[PDB]
């Protein structure tokens, strides 16, 4: 279709085939063929007839790829035209993280929505994907306040080191 | 889903294409308020197409079409949700919207600014609407702060009255104290859930929600009028009968209960949130059935009427079955509107007069307001196999089989007694006896636009609660199985009060005096809540502000600690240094005394 | 008052209605750019990398 | 910048070469030119601000706030042309001077990459504002509010002035960008805690802060239409502004030394907004209002989260077009009827039915109604705080209550009611004056489709 | 005292030109000025303004950043490898102290 | 040109002059055009520079 099926995943559809067990005719499938004709049709036509336009205009954009640059811990301290390059870097990953984060809270939510009284079963998988991706999300970003940057990004992860390398020691 | 996701929007942006004609010049003021019926009339029919897809089939759907901000990992979209809820609700207010737009062309023909009047309606309604779908608490938020100001509009209509304006004001403050906990619950859910969305927060499924709750619980204590933060709703009568009708009906007071109905994915699991909400839903339904008992406004009755009605609901939420609370949304949203508009028939018919006492008589004079007056209020009391009965009855009888606060049950039993007193008191006083209005009789119930109107809620009031109840899908285990005594106390009760009420009327024809006693002020002066707390509470705020924070602190100490004593100190110091003899003796002589401390004591010399 | 709301109208208008006719020409048979990969070697223009025809007129013109 | 440093200097031979009967319609016009390209400034990105030279930038941050800048002068204008008809040519002509004068200072003030350049310019605009304030007000209590204005930012700003320097000198460099980079931690002593103070209170005073605020009311009444306008809107925004950027050298101590501070604003606003409740005069009802509103702003400065600073530069510039809107509102009342007093004339949407639906428009942005940006930014600010600490929900709380409150207080007092009997020279609302309420409004609800070019660097 | 002029009286624009716009006494220049403000307040600025921000290409880069993050997901969940790991920066170039 | 409209066009030439005068200041920084590492690259057959 449009977008991906493996970034945005959705179940089989299991439509039941119609089984009237009433003499009486269904309002809905008269309602249905009408808004097919009065609606679906001439909206349809409006659309081929856009389309037919698009297509003798065809033009393209691109999406933006960035080059890997040395992040922040390979900076000298006070080079600022390296740790220019590492820090937008930094804030270009840190925008996408968060997108990431989005991705996998609308799966949860769409899974809810769609699975109906089952969802605390059924979406047992999405749970556990956002409090994994919820929990490297806080590990990296959380608790750096307003200016936040990569080297304060870095503090945060070598006191988290610190205090592993410890615990383990205890082990 | 195409048909299904179509027609369900098209009702809500049907309703806006009269504000948009209206704000963008494009429309013939003819008729306006033609106009506006008109389309309430349409969006009925095609809100009757999703809601007849979701019966066949349970169909539902969440529609979020239009991604509006994303702030870091909170994408905000607009949504709605067209789920059992919205998809009953919605259908049920535009026909009941459809009757009191009918009934207020009749009604406010005579006003000036009638097209102002239709528009605002509309708003309200449109905020209801958004309010009632709304997928996320922002969207929510919005229409929750919507109807609350529509409300302060609407009921403040009359603003020549200083009493309209202090009645608006005062369900603006009331309600802004209730939207604290609003603002409470959103915090918590971004905070530890990091979502406002409905689908997030029941996922996640929080199981220390006492803060979140107590928030909710708060938000619906203001917008639905429960003991604490109730004074407004009676207040709000300044407002036109037809700003009554819907405001009690649809609308604003039953938003606080939908709120909660709509979180009940939470509150089914937290007990202790569930006896908050029935103590206070019992006391309340208690507290203003007591209130009505001896009011002699027909609005504040009816008024009263509403405050109690909400107070059970809150029960039913405090029982642990939202699916009934909100069954008696829909039904009690039929007779009550069919209520206030047959007193806005009666108080139009005796040149806006509104007292009981200066009633009577009425039961011949106007035949169809008395025959929509009876089948409201006998749909109202219960009576079997009226729309009231289906829900009302299922309630009393699921909460005396519930494991439950004993007090709160037997309130909430004597409030059912108390709902059948005091409308046979408007019943007795309003059209039985002898008439007691002016000489001068213009009784005219005879507009096609009056008749209609109520035909369409009296068609309700006896059959909606049938028809409702034999098409929504069940999601519960109804509790069928009880003694005698338990099965039928709702009925016991009520005819207890019909018998009591009816002894209590006829003894006012005794030619006996009885000096007032001390319970019959407090009933009738509201239990002195709003005697005291209306003027306690603004006179100790009011007085602070000027007293103090602006008189003490302003204009005194903030200027005296700083400019008033730093200037002061450069005048005096000035002072010292001009005030000099300009004699040659002295200033040489201050020069040896410089040169010598200079030496001793500084020793700049060294 | 009604001269005031009867002029702010008409300018809104003026050049509002060109701007709604302006854009919906411009998505009829203009339209949007379609989603490609790189071509190889190739060197895409800053405002190359916008779907719509108006952002991308924006993003030239100006930026 | 200079495709708007320029041009707005050259508003100046504009107005002073202009017919004398051209010099309200050349200015306007053109400043209005200048408002329209200053949209180029939203090519935003992502990472990097945008970055002119060696002397000016521009942020997120920034933009809105030049934008709201620019498109104030013309509002200035409009304002102003009716009170000054009598004036003599040449004194309107150094009015108008005044106004282009502080433009210029301001755009440059908001733009300036190095901090000594802001501190110059920041500075800079004291003078045209006091010579507005002093020369162009109505009463006598004008020269002493100017004054007050005066000393009240000059006694912040000299030891700011020095704590710069010494910034400089120890770390080489003022410069924003290589700030970010080079900035090291502030630890623990009393020569930082003076360096803090030294660094925080000249914009605290700008806010202004509460205990710091007797200036405002002095200064926003006294002064005329225009005048009230750019300080409510704007120059206050000097402080936030200000805040923002000068936090970043400031950390950690920021943790410990905000906590006078925001203790004074957040019992500040509900102590300001009681005042408004027994405010007698219409103008400094407005003038207290602020001082309510900005204290949000320095709870979530201080705070320091991604949060609160969305919240802080949405509320910035949704206050700057309200409270604008409503100095303009109650000054159209007080051409017709020549007093501030509140209670003097009642009941005025019975004679000026298009001019009540400003009021209730201004006062409901006031009060916060969603969706408009004044909720955005005064909730976001909010669920940010919670999560600082969950009980300041409840100071939050009461504060949005009184603020309801007052707002519709002088909604009702001067609209609703009885029209007062004596009072008969109420004509029907101008052109002008219609025109100047909607330019504010329109602009404010219009930024609720598209908010996000308003929540500031961390959006 | 002194020799001073009273206070000049009240001068309602509306007397003199009951078609007044409020802008100047000059009814020529008075409908002049309300032009400029309507055609360059209104039709420019904010017609064509709300027009230049809704299009505005890719605002502070949200979209590219929601199309990168897809395909990452889609590159990491097809190949194992976790959504999103704990730590910003690979630890093999960073030496802890002590 | 008129004796009533010259004016009118001190502001739009003020703006092309700032512009101009932008553009001026974008050559003196020219020192990292096409060498930085996030967009260094060729030069196309026909370019002079990547961007002026
Ligand atoms: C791109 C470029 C686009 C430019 C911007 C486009 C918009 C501007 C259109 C300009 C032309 C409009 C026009 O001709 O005015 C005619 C319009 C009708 O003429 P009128 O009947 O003679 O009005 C005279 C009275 O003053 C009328 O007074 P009134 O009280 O009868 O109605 C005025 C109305 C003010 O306007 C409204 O708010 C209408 C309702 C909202 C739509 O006041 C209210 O209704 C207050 C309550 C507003 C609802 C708030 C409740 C919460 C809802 C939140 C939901 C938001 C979801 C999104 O006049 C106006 O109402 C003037 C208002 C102009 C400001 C618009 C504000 C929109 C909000
Ligand atoms: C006010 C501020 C204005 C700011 C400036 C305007 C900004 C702008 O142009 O963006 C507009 C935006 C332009 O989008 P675009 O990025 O240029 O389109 C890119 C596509 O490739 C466009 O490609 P396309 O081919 O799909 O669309 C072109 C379309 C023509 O569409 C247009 O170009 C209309 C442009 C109108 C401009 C707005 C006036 O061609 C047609 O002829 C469609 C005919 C459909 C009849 C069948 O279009 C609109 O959104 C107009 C409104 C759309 C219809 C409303 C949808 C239903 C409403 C659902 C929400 C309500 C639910 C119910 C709840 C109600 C509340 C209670
Ligand atoms: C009908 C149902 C009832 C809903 C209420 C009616 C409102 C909805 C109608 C509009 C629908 C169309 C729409 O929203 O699209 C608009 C869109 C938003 O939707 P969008 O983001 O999807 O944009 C659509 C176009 N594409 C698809 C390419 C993105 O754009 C805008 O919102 C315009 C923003 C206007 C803000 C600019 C203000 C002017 C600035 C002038 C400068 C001076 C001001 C002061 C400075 C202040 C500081 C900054
Ligand atoms: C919690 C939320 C709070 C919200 C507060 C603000 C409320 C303001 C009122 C909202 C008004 C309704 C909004 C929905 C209508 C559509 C709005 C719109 O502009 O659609 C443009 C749409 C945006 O695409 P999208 O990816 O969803 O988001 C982009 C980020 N801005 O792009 C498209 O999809 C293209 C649509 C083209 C449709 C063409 C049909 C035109 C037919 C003629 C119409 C006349
Ligand atoms: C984004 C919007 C998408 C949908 C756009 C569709 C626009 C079509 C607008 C048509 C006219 C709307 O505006 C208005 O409509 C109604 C009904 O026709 C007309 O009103 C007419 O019918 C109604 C009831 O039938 C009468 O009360 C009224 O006396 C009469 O004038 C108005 O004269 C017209 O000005
Ligand atoms: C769920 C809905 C249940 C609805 C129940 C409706 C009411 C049920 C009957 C209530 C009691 C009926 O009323 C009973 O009989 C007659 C009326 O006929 C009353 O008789 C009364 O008549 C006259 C009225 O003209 C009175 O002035 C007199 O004081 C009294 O004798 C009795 O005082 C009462 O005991
Ligand atoms: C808080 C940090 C910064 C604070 C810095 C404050 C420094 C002082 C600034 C204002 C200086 C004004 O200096 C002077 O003040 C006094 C009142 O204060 C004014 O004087 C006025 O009040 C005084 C006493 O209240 C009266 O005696 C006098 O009749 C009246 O005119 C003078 O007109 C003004 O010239
Ligand atoms: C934190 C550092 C703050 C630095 C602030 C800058 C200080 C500026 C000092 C200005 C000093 C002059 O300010 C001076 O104050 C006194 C206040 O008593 C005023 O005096 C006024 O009040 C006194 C008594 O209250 C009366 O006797 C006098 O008649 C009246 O004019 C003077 O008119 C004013 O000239
Ligand atoms: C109505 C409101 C208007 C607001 C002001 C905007 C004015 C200009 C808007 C549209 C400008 C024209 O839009 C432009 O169309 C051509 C389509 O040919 C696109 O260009 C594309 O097609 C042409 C061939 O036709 C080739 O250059 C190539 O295939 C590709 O670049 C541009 O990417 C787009 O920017
Ligand atoms: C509106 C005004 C707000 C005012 C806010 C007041 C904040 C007060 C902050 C106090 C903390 C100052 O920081 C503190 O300074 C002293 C300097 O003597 C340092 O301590 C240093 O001197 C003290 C002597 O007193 C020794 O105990 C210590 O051995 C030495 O290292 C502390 O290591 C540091 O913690
Ligand atoms: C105008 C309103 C006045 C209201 C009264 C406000 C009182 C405000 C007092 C200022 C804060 C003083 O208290 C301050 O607490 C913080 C901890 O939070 C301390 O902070 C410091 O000490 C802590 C431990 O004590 C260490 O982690 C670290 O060295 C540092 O954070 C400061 O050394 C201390 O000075
Ligand atoms: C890209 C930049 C665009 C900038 C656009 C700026 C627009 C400013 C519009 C102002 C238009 C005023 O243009 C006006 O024209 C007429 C003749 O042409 C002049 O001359 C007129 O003045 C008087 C007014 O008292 C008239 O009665 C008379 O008809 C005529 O003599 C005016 O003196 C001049 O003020």
């Amino acid at each position: 279709d449009s977008w991906d099926k493996d970034v945005y995943p959705e179940p089989p559809r299991r439509t039941p085939a119609p089984s009237p067990q009433t003499s009486l005719p269904n309002p809905i499938t008269y309602l249905t063929k009408a808004f097919d004709l009065l609606v679906d049709r001439p909206v349809t036509l409006v659309r081929e007839f856009i389309e037919r336009q698009h297509a003798k205009n065809k033009y393209y954009y691109y999406h933006r790829e960035f080059r890997r640059v040395p992040d922040i811990t390979e900076c000298q301290e006070k080079d600022v035209l390296c740790m220019f390059e590492a820090e937008m870097q930094w804030r270009r990953d840190y925008k996408v993280d968060q997108e990431i984060v989005n991705i996998i809270q609308e799966r949860l939510k769409a899974c809810q929505q769609r699975e109906g009284e089952s969802h605390r079963q059924n979406c047992a998988k999405e749970l556990e994907q956002f409090t994994q991706v919820v929990k490297a999300y806080q590990d990296r970003y959380h608790d750096l306040g307003a200016h936040y940057s990569a080297r304060k990004c870095l503090a945060k992860q070598k006191q988290r080191m610190l205090a592993e390398r410890k615990a383990a020691k205890e082990a | 889903m195409n048909m299904f996701s179509s027609l369900s929007l098209v009702t809500l942006l049907l309703l806006t294409m009269p504000i948009m004609m209206m704000s963008f010049n494009t429309y013939k003021p003819s008729n306006y308020p033609l106009y506006v019926k008109t389309a309430i009339s349409y969006a009925f029919i095609t809100s009757m197409i999703p809601t007849m897809m979701f019966i066949h089939s349970g169909q539902e759907l969440i529609i979020s079409n239009w991604h509006w901000l994303t702030i870091q990992t909170l994408k905000l979209s607009l949504s709605f949700k067209m789920d059992y809820f919205s998809m009953m609700f919605i259908p049920v207010a535009l026909f009941v919207t459809w009757s009191i737009m009918e009934f207020s062309m009749w009604y406010m023909y005579s006003d000036p600014n009638i097209n102002k009047f239709f528009k605002y309606l509309l708003l309200f309604l449109i905020t209801m609407l958004i309010l009632v779908t709304a997928n996320n608490l922002f969207q929510l938020f919005i229409g929750w702060e919507g109807v609350g100001i529509m409300s302060f509009l609407l009921i403040g209509w009359w603003y020549g009255r200083a009493d309209a304006n202090t009645a608006a004001l005062q369900a603006i403050l009331y309600n802004r104290i209730g939207d604290i906990g609003f603002i409470l619950a959103m915090a918590w859910f971004l905070t530890n859930l990091n979502t406002w969305d409905l689908q997030q927060i029941f996922m996640l499924n929080p199981s220390d929600s006492n803060m979140p709750l107590i928030g909710l619980a708060l938000a619906a204590t203001g917008k639905s009028a429960q003991f604490g933060l109730h004074p407004w709703l009676p207040s709000a009568m300044e407002g036109p009968t037809p700003v009554s009708a819907l405001l009690h009906s649809s609308t604003m007071v039953v938003a606080g209960i939908f709120l909660l109905i709509r979180f009940y994915p939470l509150t089914e699991n937290n007990k202790y949130i569930q006896s908050i909400t029935l103590c206070l839903g019992a006391i309340t339904t208690l507290f203003t059935a007591m209130c009505a008992l001896t009011q002699n406004d027909i609005k504040k009755i009816i008024a009263f009427s509403t405050s109690s009605q909400l107070g059970l609901m809150m029960v039913t939420i405090g029982i642990n079955q939202p699916y009934l609370a909100f069954l008696h949304i829909c039904t009690h949203a039929f007779f009550k509107a069919m209520l206030f508009m047959c007193s806005g028939s009666i108080i139009h018919s005796l040149n806006d007069e509104q007292d009981i006492r200066k009633m009577g008589g009425l039961f011949k004079a106007m035949p169809f307001t008395t025959t929509a007056l009876i089948v409201g209020s006998l749909a109202l009391t219960g009576m079997p196999f009226l729309t009231g009965f289906y829900s009302k009855d299922l309630i009393i009888e699921a909460a005396n089989t519930s494991y439950t606060n004993a007090w709160a049950l037997l309130m909430t039993l004597i409030a059912t007694s108390f709902t059948a007193i005091y409308s046979t008191r408007i019943i007795f006083f309003a059209l039985l006896g002898q008439p007691r209005f002016p000489t001068l009789v213009n009784i005219n119930e005879n507009n096609p636009l009056l008749i209609n109107s109520i035909k369409r809620l009296l068609i309700g009031s006896l059959f909606a609660g049938y028809i409702i109840s034999n098409n929504i899908p069940p999601t519960t285990i109804p509790q069928m199985t009880m003694p005698y005594y338990l099965k039928t106390t709702a009925l016991i009760v009520t005819i207890l009060g019909f018998i009591l009420a009816l002894e209590i009327s006829n003894m006012t024809k005794n030619l006996k005096y009885h000096y007032p006693s001390n319970a019959f002020k407090f009933s009738t002066l509201l239990g002195y809540f709003p005697t005291i707390m209306h003027r306690l509470a603004p006179y100790m705020n009011l007085s602070m502000s000027q007293k103090s924070a602006s008189s003490l602190l302003d204009l005194i100490w903030l200027e005296a600690i700083l400019p008033k004593t730093i200037s002061l100190a450069q005048m005096k110091a000035s002072t010292l240094v001009t005030n000099q003899k300009g004699l040659i003796k002295l200033y040489f002589l201050s020069f040896l005394i410089t040169i010598l401390i200079s030496m001793i004591l500084f020793n700049f010399h060294e | 008052d009604k001269r005031f709301l009867k002029l702010l109208r008409f300018y809104i208008l003026l050049t509002g209605i060109p701007v709604a006719i302006g854009i919906t020409l411009i998505n009829v048979f203009i339209g949007e750019a379609e989603l490609a990969e790189i071509p190889e070697g190739y060197v895409p223009e800053h405002w190359e990398y916008f779907k719509h025809p108006i952002s991308r007129w924006i993003a030239r013109t100006f930026f | 910048m200079l495709k708007y440093i320029i041009p707005t200097i050259m508003l100046m031979p504009l107005t002073w070469l202009s017919k004398n009967n051209m010099i309200w319609v050349n200015s306007t016009a053109h400043s209005l030119l200048i408002s329209f390209t200053s949209l180029l400034l939203m090519n935003q990105f992502g990472d990097n601000s945008l970055n002119f030279s060696l002397l000016f930038f521009s942020d997120s941050l920034s933009t809105p706030l030049l934008i709201l800048t620019m498109w104030l002068l013309p509002l200035m204008l409009m304002a102003s042309q009716h009170h000054l008809s009598k004036e003599n040519l040449t004194r309107k002509k150094l009015f108008i001077t005044m106004l282009i004068s502080l433009q210029l200072f301001l755009i440059m003030t908001f733009t300036a990459m190095e901090l000594i350049l802001f501190y110059i310019l920041f500075e800079a605009t004291l003078v045209p504002t006091l010579i507005i304030i002093t020369r162009w007000g109505n009463q006598t209590e004008r020269l002493n509010a100017g004054l007050y204005f005066l000393f009240y930012t000059l006694a912040g700003s000299l030891p700011l002035l020095v704590a710069l320097i010494y910034i400089q000198n120890t770390v080489g460099s003022l410069n924003f960008l290589m700030l970010q980079y080079w900035v090291q931690p502030v630890h623990n002593s009393w020569s930082n805690v003076f360096m803090w103070l030294a660094c925080m209170m000249a914009f605290m005073v700008k806010m202004p802060l509460y205990g710091l605020h007797l200036w405002l009311p002095k200064a926003h009444v006294e002064a005329p239409i225009a005048g009230s306008m750019v300080l409510a809107a704007v120059l206050l925004k000097l402080g936030g502004y200000g805040m923002l950027r000068i936090t970043l050298i400031l950390n950690p101590m920021t943790d410990f030394m905000a906590y006078p501070f925001i203790m004074l604003s957040l019992w500040g606003m509900i102590m300001t907004s009681s005042i408004c409740l027994r405010q007698t005069d219409l103008k400094s009802l407005i003038a207290y209002s602020s001082v309510s509103h900005m204290a949000l702003v320095i709870v979530a400065i201080l705070i320091q989260t991604p949060w609160s600073y969305m919240g802080a530069t949405a509320l910035m510039i949704a206050h700057g077009l309200t409270s604008s809107m409503l100095f303009c509102l109650a000054n159209s009342n007080y051409e017709r009827i020549h007093s501030r007093t509140m209670i003097l004339a009642r009941g005025l949407q019975t004679l000026l039915p298009l001019m009540a639906t400003w009021w209730l428009l201004a006062s409901l942005t006031n009060l916060a109604l969603p969706p408009t940006i004044n909720l955005i930014g005064e909730l976001f600010v909010v669920m940010s705080t919670f999560s600082w600490s969950n009980i300041t929900i409840i100071l939050m709380g009461v504060n949005m209550v009184i603020t309801a409150l007052y707002s519709l207080y002088m909604l009702i007092m001067t609209q609703r009611g009885k029209y007062t009997y004596h009072i008969n020279n109420i004509s029907p609302s101008f052109t002008r004056e219609n025109a100047l309420m909607s330019l504010h409004i329109l602009p404010l609800l219009l930024l609720t489709l598209n908010p996000k070019i308003i929540l500031g660097p961390l959006y | 005292r002194w020799q001073e002029d009273p206070e000049p009286e009240d001068e309602n624009l509306y007397e003199k030109n009951p078609d007044s716009h409020g802008y100047d006494k000059d009814p020529a220049v008075d409908i002049w000025n309300m032009r400029v403000v309507f055609f360059f307040g209104f039709s420019i600025v904010l017609v064509l303004g709300s027009t230049f921000v809704a299009y505005l290409p890719d605002y502070r880069m949200q979209e590219w950043a929601r199309r990168e993050a897809e395909r990452l997901v889609k590159y990491r969940e097809a190949h194992g490898l976790p959504i999103m790991e704990s730590n910003c920066f690979d630890p093999s170039k960073i030496q802890l102290p002590e | 040109v008129v004796r009533d409209h010259w004016v009118h066009v001190l502001v739009p030439m003020g703006f092309v002059f700032g512009y101009y005068l932008d553009r001026k200041n974008d050559e003196k920084l020219t020192a990292f055009r096409n060498k930085s590492l996030l967009y260094k690259r060729e030069l196309k057959p026909n370019e002079e520079v990547t961007w002026k």
